[PDB]
């Protein structure tokens, strides 16, 4: 009896952890493209800085 | 003769201001997703004349 109880509890817990991990992965990917956007903004800023030279 | 010199210096001023017009309006034109935008060498530099307002 106590065997079976242990087994069921562990299965449910690992399911939960799986879903959490998937969500985390998606989030990290998102932040990465956000970073790319910031670098493009910096390109814009430096070009606008340069333009006043002439 | 005095009026002649007045004329020429005002013409010089006119050309200067119109050049400034063109430069600033091109700057306004520049926007995101541009071909010539790039990281620049010491954009933080200061000019060598640095006239005040």
């Amino acid at each position: 009896r106590e065997m079976e109880s242990f087994y069921s509890e562990l299965k449910w817990q690992e399911k939960n952890t799986l879903e959490e991990i998937a969500e985390l992965q998606g989030d990290i990917r998102r932040l990465e493209e956000d970073l790319r956007r910031k670098m493009m903004n910096l390109k814009l800023a430096h070009t606008r800085l340069e333009s006043r030279t002439y | 003769c005095l009026l002649q010199e007045i004329r020429q210096q005002l013409n010089s001023d006119h050309r200067d201001k119109m050049e400034t017009l063109e430069i600033d309006r091109g700057c306004l034109s520049l926007n995101l997703t541009s071909p010539n935008i790039s990281l620049k060498v010491n954009p933080t530099r200061i000019p060598k004349d640095s006239t005040t307002l």
